[PDB]
C-alpha cells in the first residue's frame, strides 16, 4: 500500500464473460419468499413443508 | 434414319417429352436479448478507473 514500485513488470487486470440467461419471449413473474437455506445465485428453487425456499433437490421423501 | 426398301410404306418414328423441376426456399431467423448483464459491464475502449 505505502511504497510505489519504479520497476518494469507486468500483470493482468483479469478477464469478462457474458452470462447470458434468457432463451425466449415469455412473460416474465416474479415473487420473494422467505429462504430455508443458502441459495446461490440463479440456482431452481423448490418450497418445504414448511413454506420457505429449499433449493431444489429430487429423491427427497 | 431407317433403310426401307422401295416398295413398302415406310416406319414411323416416336418422339419424347420433357420434365419439370419446382423447388421452394428454406427460411432463417436468428436472434438475441439484450439484457442489463449484456451492457452493464465495462467496454474495451473505456478508460480503466473510471468510465
Amino acid at each position: 500500500t505505502s511504497l510505489p514500485n519504479y520497476l518494469a513488470g507486468n500483470g493482468d487486470l483479469g478477464s469478462w464473460e457474458p452470462t447470458q440467461i434468457f432463451a425466449g419471449e415469455a412473460d416474465i413473474v416474479t415473487e420473494g419468499g422467505a429462504a430455508g437455506a443458502d441459495i446461490e445465485i440463479y440456482q431452481v428453487i423448490a418450497k418445504n413443508a414448511a413454506g420457505a425456499m429449499v433449493p431444489h433437490d429430487p429423491t427427497a421423501t | 434414319a431407317p433403310f426401307v426398301a422401295p416398295n413398302v410404306q415406310g416406319r414411323v418414328i416416336k418422339e419424347s417429352g420433357y420434365n419439370t423441376k419446382t423447388f421452394k426456399p428454406a427460411y432463417v431467423k436468428p436472434k438475441h436479448v439484450i439484457d442489463p448483464n449484456m451492457i452493464i459491464p465495462r467496454q474495451p475502449g473505456e478508460a480503466l478507473g473510471t468510465g
